[PDB]
């Protein structure tokens, strides 16, 4: 019955779960975790990743 | 200053190692020219200088 209101709730949850799941992505870097980058690499290389 | 030829790689912005960290640290945003030459004809002796 209330499909329009539940749709507005579901779209805002879908958008936030997408925004947070995007923290797991590499974007071409050696790792998705900053402390892993900062442990593997010296300053000038870590800054580029 | 004077150093061993193998160590000259440490005389650059943001490096690490005994010369970089205990003797002569360049800043990460260094603007300048690093100039070097072999000086064995001046700085070197039998039994060691």
């Amino acid at each position: 019955a209330l499909g329009k209101l539940q749709d507005v709730v579901n779209q805002n949850a879908q958008a936030l779960n997408t925004l947070v799941k995007q923290l797991s992505s590499n974007f071409g870097a050696i790792s998705s975790v900053l402390n892993d980058i900062l442990a593997r690499l010296d300053k000038v290389e870590a800054e580029v990743q | 200053f004077v150093i061993r030829g193998d160590e000259v790689r440490q005389i650059a912005p943001g490096q690490t190692g005994k010369i970089a960290d205990y003797n002569y640290k360049l800043p990460d945003d260094f603007t300048g020219c690093v100039i070097a030459w072999n000086s064995n004809n001046l700085d070197s002796k039998v039994g060691g200088n």
